[PDB]
């Protein structure tokens, strides 16, 4: 699972 | 009350600026590098765009994870097939207002071969006399396009969300059978057309003597993609067999 993609996502 | 095609209208992306400087001497190196830094920053632009899509947050993360990464180049070939029909009538990729790509520069090493796979997307766009409002909602089912062979997590959420997104394309022809089947077999042809800038993408991702360079955003979504080719775990969604 990509970090920072899946940061953005679940701000 | 205002239409989905009005507001995807406005929560489609300005596009954004390059900043090439065509001052310095043109290479492949160079312009590859500075592609994946536009696209680094385009992708950023369409996961906003994602958010504020009426029905993408209700899906679950990793549904909204996995479609932004397996649709991001389809997101961005669509796109620039569309701006290089408006603004150049699909003779010309542009990239972005500050970086066209005419046949000069599509002859530097490297390029023609995937320029012409671009110019395709371009085309298709001429051929079929797309409009704006085609555009946007055909772009949207894109996003919706590539899945996992072990389907989502929230694949209920999912099939109503593409169930809206068909009907708006379905209105959008019609404020303007035959259409729509050709529409959705261009849908489909996407898979096939991105297939080869996927591969192209992953060929520079990987070779060491080319020194292409990615920004941490698309080599963390590429370098996490690339096994689950090599797998072939991906699954297209296709209208027509
Ligand atoms: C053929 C491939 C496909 C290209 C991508 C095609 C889709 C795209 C559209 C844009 O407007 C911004 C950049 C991207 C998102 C892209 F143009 C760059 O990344 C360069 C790219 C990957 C490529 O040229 C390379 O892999 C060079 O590294």
């Amino acid at each position: 699972r990509p970090a920072i993609l899946y940061a953005l996502l679940s701000s | 009350f205002p239409t989905l095609i009005s507001l995807l209208e406005v929560i489609e992306p300005e596009v954004l600026y390059s900043g090439y400087d065509s001052t310095l001497p043109d290479t492949s190196t160079r312009l590859m590098s500075t592609l994946n830094r536009l696209g680094g920053r385009q992708v950023v632009s369409a996961v906003k765009w994602a958010k504020a899509l009426p029905g993408f947050r209700n899906l679950h993360l990793d549904d909204q994870m996995t479609l932004l990464q397996y649709s991001w180049m389809s997101l961005m070939a669509f796109s620039l097939g569309w701006r290089s029909y408006k603004q150049s009538n699909g003779n010309m990729l542009c990239f972005a207002p500050d970086l066209v790509i005419n046949e000069e520069r599509m002859q530097l090493p490297y390029m023609y071969d995937q320029c012409q796979q671009m110019l395709k997307i371009s085309s298709e766009f001429v051929r079929l006399q797309v409009s704006y409002d085609e555009y946007l909602c055909m772009k949207v089912l894109l996003l919706l396009s590539t899945v996992p062979k072990d389907g989502l997590k929230s694949q209920a959420v999912f099939d109503e969300i593409r169930m809206t997104y068909i009907k708006e394309l379905g209105k959008a022809i019609v404020k303007r059978w035959q259409r729509f089947y050709q529409l959705t077999k261009l849908l489909d042809s996407m898979h096939e057309m991105v297939g080869g800038l996927l591969q192209f993408c992953f060929y520079t991702f990987v070779n060491k003597s080319l020194s292409v360079e990615f920004p941490e955003m698309l080599a963390e979504i590429i370098s996490n993609q690339l096994p689950k080719f090599k797998a072939g775990s991906v699954k297209p969604l296709l209208f027509h067999q």
